[PDB]
């Protein structure tokens, strides 16, 4: 009986562990070294993507608020690969800029 | 190797061809002697997938689309976490001869 809420709070832990790996170094990553529309628009991309996974309940071991997680979290999914296809475009653009290694 | 095509930009692309047994592989189109990123398309406690038909999306390099000779359309993702096939499409009673992506 325990063990259907102790998987959904491994699904959470890991879910605050791969945003918490993504959320506090990805505002190093864009930061301009001492700024874009893009940038700001990809953090509130994942800011908007955790409030819409935080406003539903990871309490809910119950089918309804489990299938509403699954789709929070298939919105979460769909938002950040797209953000991941836009930093990919810019990875095409890394080579898109350089051919020698020291700016690569 | 019924299907190869190519993507990316005009300043960075690959060459993605994938083969009957389900191997994918990346390539350059200035070097072919050794493929870049290349795996195995899998699903179903991982039976190797008879891959005949190819849809890229407008505009996608990372997501894209395969059909069968299982009668089966699988689409599949390039690269990350979900590398390899993502999912599973039913309902044809013959194998897939062709799919485009509108």
């Amino acid at each position: 009986a325990h063990r259907k809420l102790q998987a959904r709070l491994d699904q959470m832990r890991k879910f605050r562990r791969q945003h918490e790996q993504l959320r506090a170094v990805i505002v190093r990553v864009l930061r301009p070294q001492v700024f874009d529309a893009a940038d700001a628009n990809a953090i509130e991309e994942v800011n908007l993507a955790y409030e819409n996974v935080k406003e539903v309940d990871g309490l809910d071991v119950s089918k309804e608020g489990t299938e509403a997680w699954e789709a929070a979290m298939k919105r979460y999914d769909e938002r950040i690969d797209r953000v991941e296809t836009r930093i990919t475009a810019r990875l095409r653009d890394q080579l898109g800029t350089a051919k020698n290694a020291n700016e690569m | 190797v019924y299907c190869v095509n190519v993507v990316g930009t005009q300043n960075a692309h690959n060459l993605i061809s994938i083969s009957t047994d389900g191997k994918i592989c990346s390539w350059s189109l200035d070097m072919l002697s050794h493929p870049q990123d290349s795996m195995e398309l899998v699903h179903k406690q991982s039976k190797a997938v008879a891959v005949t038909s190819m849809s890229f999306p407008v505009g996608d390099v990372n997501n894209f689309v395969v059909g069968s000779e299982e009668g089966s359309v699988y689409t599949a993702c390039r690269h990350g976490s979900k590398a390899g096939i993502s999912e599973m499409f039913e309902g044809h009673q013959g194998p897939i001869t062709g799919i485009h992506c509108h």
